[PDB]
Parts: C-alpha cells; sequence; structure tokens
C-alpha cells in the first residue's frame, strides 16, 4: 500500500520458508538488479541465514 | 564466420543479453555462449511498431 521515507526507513525479518522466485515473472518488472558476493546464477543450489 | 541474429524485445529486457544472467528472457527464448566473441548493438523504434 504504502512506502515509507528515505530518513526513516523500514526492516523485517525473514525465517522458515522456501524462496521461489519464478512466481514473479507474470508482473514485476525490474529495471536495476545487481548481487554482490554470488553468483545469479547459483541462487537456486544454496540456503541463506 | 561472421553471423548476425535480429528480434524485437521491450525497453528494460535489453540488459539479459549478456553472458552469465538471469530472467524470463535468458531462460527461455535466447542464452549466450560463455567465451564470447562479437557485439552487441540496440535502439530505440517506437515509432515504427
Amino acid at each position: 500500500t504504502r512506502f515509507a521515507s528515505v530518513y526513516a526507513w523500514n526492516r523485517k525479518r525473514i525465517s522458515n520458508c522456501v524462496a521461489d522466485y519464478s512466481v514473479l515473472y507474470n508482473s514485476a518488472s525490474f529495471s536495476t538488479f545487481k548481487c554482490y558476493g554470488v553468483s545469479p546464477t547459483k541462487l537456486n543450489d544454496l540456503c541463506f541465514t | 564466420n561472421v553471423y548476425a541474429d535480429s528480434f524485437v524485445i521491450r525497453g528494460d529486457e535489453v540488459r539479459q543479453i549478456a553472458p552469465g544472467q538471469t530472467g524470463k528472457i535468458a531462460d527461455y527464448n535466447y542464452k549466450l555462449p560463455d567465451d564470447f566473441t562479437g557485439c552487441v548493438i540496440a535502439w530505440n523504434s517506437n515509432n515504427l511498431d
């Protein structure tokens, strides 16, 4: 619905779920995407903490 | 051994034409090798399509 302001941002914790990002192909269209310390093609075989 | 390929895609999906990328265009439609040798060219054609 609504987002926050730059000078006072937000933080949320995620846990105990399975990450399948193929569900975003239908609607979302992103103009920027960059990852540091990992490779985009290796994101389907790892587990995150 | 020169060759040329041609097709039409959306606006913000031109960042996926490069080795080592993920998305709906680099997964099901068109993929590039890892040891590539060539050039990539694109331009805007809003007035003709």
